[PDB]
């Protein structure tokens, strides 16, 4: 059940007035928050179609879903391209329907459905985390005279490749040994984009109290999140028509609400 | 016989003149957005061009009274008296425009050295000849408003108005479309390594690129009223106008974009009544798949000058016109009609037509009248 | 007051453009117009946090706006019933001064909003006798405290001094 | 003169000038969209190349302090450093100088010599510093892409006084566009090599002047400059230009409008060959309307092994190498054998 | 005008003339009480002259004939600006050049010329 | 007997009738803001007009 579609967002053109969309795309937790109120429920649909109310996360359908930010050049303007495909109907009409600045033009639905049985030669794009957990996890390097004194902590550090090579063919070589598991496989692969991408989430915490109640006065805390990026594609031969949709289902990799997802 | 002229030039990427945010000049004409390079930054761009050498000197003055020492320690004493002109005094220089100009600086030197006289008749003095130095074409193409400030002295500045009803009238460049704003990102990427990715500074930076419709409008008669004479001279100033505007673009942000684009056409005419085709591109030009969007304003040009030239008949006034393509890449007479009544390849003989147009004169013995 | 002060001395800084665009907006509240609003921002938060006092809101947008549509200068003892008063003695008693003068009262009963179109005509005849000089804050801070009558009839004494002088 | 250097190179965009939205940099020429690679760019790529190792004689740094216990062998001067820095007026609000200093790589010693002294107050140190880094123009990194320094007057002390603090640039490069149509990506050897067009212009008199009046060492920057913008891609870590035009004349004229249509062709291979029919056709007619008598411009033609030709006679000679180009253009300012010219930092 | 046209040269010729013959007074400025937008498939010239041509026709319809029929010439310069797409034939005489609505509005005053009027001073 | 011109120009970026500010004169018709060329600018300029260099028989002078 593909649902592959478009978010063509209005990139400005004056960094002197106030451009919200370009804002909007420097931080992918408010990026999956904006994305993931999308599609919100049917349980108070009936009640307000105005979008002013207070916002809850638990209310939102928690169905797990993916897209992805790009960007193409259709005959004659380039356009940051946002593709997004779930499991459930797109219904924006309400996640941009006070935000029109967000937007460039309305977005568009499409219908699409797999079939490749095996070896063709008509595929397409990847994007993935290089992020794997640390052999050696080195006893946390504190500071104050550059030294060492913790013990352990296992940590989805970035991917420390070679020093003799390029990783057009050392990640190459990586996602080359990893496509047999996922049903598919590579003949060739060079990457586009590399490098990280940032975030920043909030916590919730409780330290104050409350004299009539439990302690609502309480105060708030920021975190930040890194993960490292790979933008790439090839021409790819799938192994059999019947488990590969899960990992068209799935993604390579599963940051999902982070950005990196499936094959497009 | 009004000196009008008519350029289309394209631009590469670039941000010529900007404000004081940053981005590229723009107006609005015809209901849609077009790309400005503002009147005062043309006539800046061709004064400092380096083909206006010979006939410079117009000088800006705010800061007096130190070049008179560099032509003594004359900062006390004429300041004194320049101050008892009427421009006042505010800090370490003369918080009043003077636009003195002329090459005539051997008189002030030599009156402010005469100490052999008061205050009253030395600054009277310098008020005759500060408004009638009347050299500097540049004056004679912007006039000036140096009536000093009478909150000084004992008010006996009986002085002359400096008024010179100066001949140029220049309109702002018109884009012949749609203007399209873009973004420029820069980082500084510091040198040394630390402990971060670097970048110590990011900014954000605008150009933009656009064919250019240009509008000069001189009459050449309070040119040569204003310039006392000198027939040769007036063929100099307008052969290096004509030559600044074929040549020159304004130096804004030019060491970053490099958008040195010459000429695509020339509209040269010699008429009674001023007119601006700027409202043939009212209609803003869209690229068709089989043309560049040079020969496209072309035609759009030549049809609204058809229109004009046959529409507005005088049997008393004719009026002619020059087309100039660089080796005819671009002829205006394409749909219907010879419209110009010459077609010119080269830059210097369409100089040679505005000379026997203007007075008969030849392009060798105009610069002898350097003035 | 050490606070209006400042404000009028701003206000005498503004250049012409933005003068230009508090002259168009006359009749009109600060809202339907951004570059007002932004205008008047400039203009009227950063006099909160040096000094304590503080004239009222509209008293300063209806204030520059007037200053913006007349421009005078600011010069101490000028105030309007003096100014008014000394051009009624410069009148015939039978017909013309019971008209300004009923121009000169209408001020008197009235809001601060609805003043814009009375105090427009009363410095419209104050522009066409050549006057250059209003004490904008003896104005300003007469007008503040507009709603209490004992600076009423402080100020319609004012009038009776200067004509019978 | 001026050193106007027209390329026309196959650059794969796949790993080329990125904006901060990941987009590869896009400007609209004669109404419709090309690609863009950024000037400072190509300028910081040719800086930082193989070419110009010996020539990359400036440091546009933010930490001074850092730099100064590195000649200096002893521990204790950091601190003091940092407020001497101050009391110049390069305010601190890390270990970095928060505001960008551009120096040269052989005066950070002296800073660290003025320094270590302690028989003098902090406002002649900063005096000194100022001394140090008011004319500290001796690089030719300094030279080409220029500097101005001026510092923070809020809270630094009233006691010094700086000089002319500016020297011009003598590098003037285009953001280089792709003469044809941008290849689109959809919504259901890898990449094309982008025909690009790149413009450089140097100013000899203006750079020599910039240089404190020296030759051999602008001569060199010169022949490593051209030897850098060949040789290297523009990016970030042999593709050979298909046609250097290198041209010598005392003003600046932009060749970008041989490409307002574009070169709209079917055939990949069938592009690049009447894109320099389309440059050749308007060198020829730009030629033929402004360069008559007067200021006569000379122009050098060159291609890997003459494979795509020019035109008539619109250059002055065809040479097929890269090194005889340094030497064939190094000799017109009148001499400079260029197996000398590199004995110079 | 002749005011800041030193620095804004903004010399430009009507491209729209209408002159009518009537012993009342009016005003087609009613026309104008929509601002005209400016669309992609036209110009904003041409669309005020639509507009235009629109209220004068429907002005000329509503308040007139009488038995004196209102009569007057329309000048646009080489034809490129007709009366709008709508109803033709509403002006008597479309005239493409300027001396000639001069000279119909001068034959209409009486039958007097162009040349020879000047002699009078 | 009633003669009536009515005309429709198109200028360029222009300042015909500024304000002693500088701001070009504007007024309102129909509720929106709309460029205003003066009436007595208008005959002035058909007054001092080369074409009415050819019928002038008053000058108005003041002194």
């Amino acid at each position: 059940m593909i649902y592959l579609s478009r978010l063509l967002i209005d990139t400005g053109g004056n960094p002197d007035r106030p451009r919200p969309g370009r804002k909007w795309l420097d931080n992918i937790y408010n990026v999956h928050r904006r994305l993931s109120m999308a599609f919100p429920s049917g349980l108070r649909r009936e009640q307000d179609p105005h979008f002013l109310k207070p916002f809850s996360p638990n209310d939102f359908q928690k169905t797990p879903f993916l897209f992805r930010v790009d960007n193409n050049i259709d005959g004659n303007d380039k356009r940051a391209i946002i593709i997004v495909q779930s499991v459930l109907e797109p219904d924006w009409d309400y996640c941009f329907q006070n935000a029109l600045d967000f937007l460039a033009a309305p977005p568009e639905t499409k219908e699409y459905n797999p079939e490749f049985k095996a070896g063709q030669l008509l595929r397409f794009r990847l994007r993935v985390n290089a992020s794997v957990r640390r052999h050696i996890p080195e006893m946390v390097q504190q500071d104050g005279q550059t030294i060492e004194t913790g013990k352990i902590l296992h940590k989805r550090v970035s991917l420390t490749w070679d020093a003799s090579s390029t990783p057009d063919q050392a990640l190459a070589d990586w996602l080359a040994a990893k496509s047999p598991k996922l049903g598919f496989t590579l003949q060739r692969c060079e990457l586009l984009q590399l490098g990280w991408v940032y975030g920043s989430k909030p916590e919730p915490k409780n330290v104050k109290v409350k004299e009539q109640g439990q302690g609502y006065w309480r105060e708030h805390k920021y975190n930040p999140l890194r993960f490292r990026a790979a933008l790439l594609e090839g021409v790819l031969e799938v192994d059999d028509p019947k488990l590969f949709l899960k990992t068209l289902s799935s993604g390579i990799g599963k940051a999902k609400s982070f950005g990196f997802g499936l094959l497009s | 016989m009004l000196i009008e002229i008519h350029m289309i030039q394209n631009h590469s990427p670039a941000n010529l003149n900007r404000d004081d945010l940053g981005a590229p000049k723009t107006c609005y004409f015809g209901g849609v957005l077009r790309s400005r390079i503002s009147s005062q930054c043309i006539k800046r761009s061709i004064r400092t061009s380096n083909d206006f050498k010979a006939l410079l000197g117009g000088v800006r003055t705010r800061r007096l009274a130190d070049l008179i020492q560099q032509e003594t320690e004359c900062w006390k004493k004429a300041q004194e008296i320049l101050n008892k002109c009427g421009f006042k005094n505010k800090d370490d220089n003369t918080k009043m425009l003077v636009f003195m100009s002329k090459d005539k600086i051997k008189d002030l030197a030599r009156i402010v050295l005469d100490n052999s006289l008061g205050l009253t008749e030395a600054a009277q003095q310098v008020a005759n000849v500060i408004a009638q130095a009347t050299l500097a074409p540049d004056i004679a193409l912007c006039g000036r408003m140096l009536e000093p400030n009478d909150k000084d002295k004992d008010k006996k500045v009986k002085w002359s108005n400096t008024t010179v009803e100066a001949a140029l009238q220049v309109a702002h460049a018109i884009s012949t479309h749609i203007a399209r704003p873009e973004i420029d990102y820069f980082v500084a990427a510091d040198d040394v390594p630390g402990e971060d990715a670097g970048a110590g500074h990011i900014g954000e930076s605008m150009f933009a690129s656009a064919c250019f419709y240009k509008y000069f409008s001189i009459d050449w008669e309070q040119l040569v009223k204003n310039l006392k004479g000198d027939t040769n001279l007036a063929a100099h100033t307008v052969g290096a106008f004509l030559l600044a505007a074929a040549k020159t673009n304004p130096s804004g942000k030019q060491n970053s974009f490099a958008a040195h684009n010459y000429p695509d056409g020339i509209l040269v005419e010699f008429k009674n009544s001023p007119i601006s085709y700027a409202n043939a591109f009212v209609r803003p030009v869209s690229v068709v798949k089989e043309s560049d969007l040079v020969e496209q304003s072309i035609g759009q040009l030549s049809n609204y000058v058809n229109d004009i030239r046959l529409g507005y008949y005088d049997e008393q006034s004719p009026v002619i016109g020059f087309w100039f393509s660089p080796n005819n890449r671009y002829p205006l007479g394409y749909k219907h009609s010879k419209l110009a009544s010459r077609n010119i390849g080269n830059l210097n003989e369409l100089v040679g037509a505005v000379l026997d147009y203007i007075g008969g004169f030849k392009w060798e013995e105009v610069q002898k009248s350097k003035a | 007051n050490r606070g209006t002060v400042d404000f009028i001395a701003s206000l005498e800084n503004l250049k012409e453009g933005d003068l230009g665009i508090l002259r168009k907006l006359r009749g009109a509240r600060l809202d339907e117009k951004l570059p007002g609003f932004d205008l008047f921002s400039a203009l009227w938060w950063p006099l909160r946090q040096k000094n304590q006092r503080a004239p009222k809101r509209e008293v300063a947008w209806l204030i520059a706006k007037l200053f913006a549509e007349f421009r005078f200068e600011q010069r101490e003892g000028a105030t309007l019933p003096i100014l008014m008063g000394g051009i009624c003695r410069k009148l015939e008693p039978k017909k013309e001064l019971p008209r300004v003068l009923a121009r000169f009262d209408q001020l008197a009963s009235l809001d601060i909003m609805q003043m814009e179109e009375p105090l427009s005509v009363i410095m419209g005849i104050l522009r066409k006798h050549q006057q250059v000089c209003l004490d904008w804050v003896g104005l300003t801070d007469v007008l503040s405290f507009w709603e209490q009558e004992p600076v009423k009839r402080e100020w319609s004494d004012s009038f009776i001094k200067a004509y019978k002088i």
